[PDB]
């Protein structure tokens, strides 16, 4: 029913630990 | 006159002209340290308005200042070496239009009931003039004074309060005027017709800028171990 | 061999320059600091402040060849492309024979007991021969001398008080004299004039001459704000500067956002875009196609 | 975070930035801050690599 | 040798075309000690003493 078809506990793992590389863009990539 | 010593924790001001955003930014600078000796003067300090004596407070590498007051009598202000002609000495005066600075070899005039009189009686080789909007327009008018590499910075921070003499929260104070005045500026005395003068000392601080271009608070990293601990991490949660 | 190489890096180019100096025209006095007939005494030198006026370095070569034009922190030649936070003139007249010693690093009784220049110096010494101006048959007046001193001054300290210094033996606080025509070139007087220039990345409004351009937005271009030069994209900012802030930086102390000299408008500086650039090959054995 | 800092040091230089130091400096001395800050960088990218 | 090192009189005896130290800082000479201190004496022209 959501979208990245992840399971409940995944989704969990994924919200716990926290594209374009708007900082530290002086060559650094 | 004299009277309670130990206990400031305001008198940081934006060190620079540089922007900064939701950043702790740790630099070092001459400022008052927290919990310093900031001395208490208490109408007119040793002398009563109407007595003569004045203080004549030396100047250490930088005086903060403040005046929590309505009737505005210490709207000036001289700073010098000598303060008898010899030497140049800097004066500045708040004649409620405008605030009017001029420094020059003049000598003490013995310069201020409720009587008025005019001020500042030779002007020998003068420097410069300079003249600006009121430096003070209750109001608790606190100033920053230092005096580095020839410029005299001055700071400012004005806001009303009632009940407190001082607000219990954080104030930064803003830079006014910067002027190049140039001399050894090794005391100082004020003018007058809750004034309280503090010294600055070079230390390091953690400063806490909001997501607009002020600061909301600072640690000095040399007062407590906590403070120090904030300091090393770079952070206000330890 | 097939695969994906990262072979270079790309970058969008910038397609103009961006002049944008301070509205103010005056011109410095650096004709009158210079062009004179009378100048101040060696221990008391005169020092006279720059501001609020156009840095034009060019009249310096019209007013006369020189004996020294050496500069510490700048080169001459460029002087004209820089703005300076503060400029002093310190003006005085010395011996062609000392004028190596109006340098930083020098020890001598001259840079020691009236004019030391700190060693951390960036600024321009300036010497010209000023024998056709000061020489007299019956003696000149312009050289002014302390040649002993209880306490060595420190970088740009002056001592006006004069005092005997007795050995336990009478030293005399002043050696003042003259010069005739016939004295060699070494021993006439030289107009030296020290600029005392500090540099703090663009805060003030004494440049030199530069004609200033439009501002454009939203465009990779070479910029030049009261001397702080940078290439980037400006945009408008919506950054609550106070009054008193000029410039922006991000968490890492790099520059991202300036104030306008002539609109006093705040611009967001981004970069210009780059990148890797790689390189996805078949394999030469197989096909010269790539991607 | 470290290795973007590093930029802003002089490493002995006049400046930490090299526009700066080809804006004021003619090609002598101006190589003389460069190679400065190209052994302090060049040092930083090191140690970030190791 | 076996002496006081005392260069203050060096002042009172003369102004001087050049004194220049290499090693040391002449304002501090008071304060060293020396292992082997010797004096070259001669006389060259003004030309010749870089
Ligand atoms: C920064 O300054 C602004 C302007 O004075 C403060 O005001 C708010 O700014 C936000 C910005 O998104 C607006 O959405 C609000 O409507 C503004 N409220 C007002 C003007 O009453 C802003 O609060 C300041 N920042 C902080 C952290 O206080
Ligand atoms: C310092 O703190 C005490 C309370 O602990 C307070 O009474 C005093 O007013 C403070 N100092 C000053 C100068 O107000
Ligand atoms: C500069 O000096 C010359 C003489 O060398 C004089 O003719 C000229 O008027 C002077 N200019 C000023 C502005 O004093
Ligand atoms: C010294 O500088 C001041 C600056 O106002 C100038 O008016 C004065 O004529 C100068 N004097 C000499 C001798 O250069
Ligand atoms: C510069 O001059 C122009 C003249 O049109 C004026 O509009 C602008 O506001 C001026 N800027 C400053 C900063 O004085």
């Amino acid at each position: 029913s959501k979208p990245s078809k992840r399971s409940p506990i995944e989704d969990l793992l994924f919200n716990k630990v926290t594209l374009i590389c708007a900082q530290k863009f002086n060559g650094l990539t | 006159t004299t009277q309670s010593y130990t206990n400031f924790t305001r008198g940081v001001y934006y060190p620079d002209k540089v922007f900064r955003s939701s950043v702790l930014h740790l630099t070092q600078d001459l400022f008052l340290p927290f919990f310093s000796n900031v001395t208490w003067f208490a109408i007119s300090g040793t002398n009563g308005t109407k007595r003569f004596d004045n203080p004549v407070l030396p100047f250490n590498d930088g005086v903060y200042f403040a005046s929590t007051e309505k009737s505005n009598i210490i709207r000036g202000w001289i700073f010098g070496t000598t303060l008898d002609s010899k030497t140049q000495s800097l004066l500045i005066v708040n004649n409620a239009t405008n605030v009017f600075i001029k420094v020059c070899e003049f000598q003490f005039c013995n310069d201020p009931m409720e009587s008025e009189s005019g001020v500042y009686s030779s002007a020998n080789n003068c420097t410069f003039e300079y003249v600006s909007q009121p430096f003070l327009m209750k109001n608790l008018r606190e100033f920053v004074f230092k005096n580095i590499d020839g410029y005299f910075k001055i700071y400012s921070k004005h806001t009303p309060i009632i009940g407190r003499d001082f607000p219990q929260g954080f104030s930064a104070l803003e830079p006014l005027v910067d002027l190049p005045i140039g001399i050894n500026i090794t005391r100082f005395q004020t003018l007058l017709a809750d004034y309280y003068v503090g010294y600055l000392q070079p230390r390091t601080f953690l400063l806490k800028y909001n997501e607009n271009g002020t600061i909301t608070d600072a640690v000095d990293c040399a007062l407590d171990p906590l403070s120090e601990t904030k300091c090393t991490l770079k952070s206000f949660t330890v | 061999e097939k695969g994906i190489y990262q072979t270079s890096n790309f970058r969008v180019q910038p397609t103009e320059s961006i002049v944008r100096f301070p509205n103010v025209t005056n011109l410095c006095p650096f004709h009158e600091v210079f062009n004179a007939t009378r100048f101040a005494s060696v221990y008391a030198w005169n020092r006279t402040r720059i501001s609020n006026c156009v840095a034009d370095y060019s009249v310096l070569y019209n007013f006369a060849p020189f004996f020294a034009f050496k500069c510490y922190g700048v080169s001459p030649t460029k002087l004209n492309d820089l703005c300076f936070t503060n400029v002093y003139a310190d003006s005085f007249v010395i011996k062609g024979n000392e004028v190596s010693q109006i340098a930083p690093g020098q020890t001598g009784n001259i840079a020691d007991y009236n004019y030391k220049l700190p060693d951390d110096f960036t600024g321009c010494v300036i010497a010209w021969n000023s024998n056709k101006l000061d020489s007299k048959h019956s003696g000149n007046y312009d050289y002014w001398y302390r040649s002993f001193r209880k306490s060595k001054l420190k970088p740009f300290e002056r001592d006006i008080s004069t005092e005997i210094y007795q050995a336990g033996n009478c030293y005399f606080p002043l050696e003042s004299y003259g010069f005739r025509p016939t004295y060699g070139v070494g021993h006439q007087p030289y107009r030296v004039v020290v600029l005392s220039f500090e540099l703090l990345h663009a805060p003030a409004t004494v440049c030199g001459p530069k004609k200033s351009t439009n501002l454009v937005k939203n465009k990779c271009v070479n910029f030049n704000f009261n001397g702080l030069t940078g290439t980037g994209v400006l945009t408008k900012s919506n950054k609550k500067f106070l009054p008193f802030q000029q410039f922006g930086r991000d968490i890492v102390d790099t520059t991202d956002a300036v104030r306008d000299p002539q609109t006093l408008e705040i611009l967001d500086i981004t970069p210009c875009s780059f990148g890797g650039v790689s390189v996805i090959t078949p394999g030469t054995n197989t096909s010269n196609q790539v991607a | 975070n470290t290795l973007v800092k590093q930029l802003s040091s002089k490493f002995g230089a006049i400046s930490s930035v090299l526009n700066d130091i080809l804006s004021r400096l003619d090609p002598p001395e101006a190589e003389v801050q460069i190679d400065r800050l190209i052994t302090g960088r060049l040092q930083s990218l090191q140690t970030y690599v190791t």
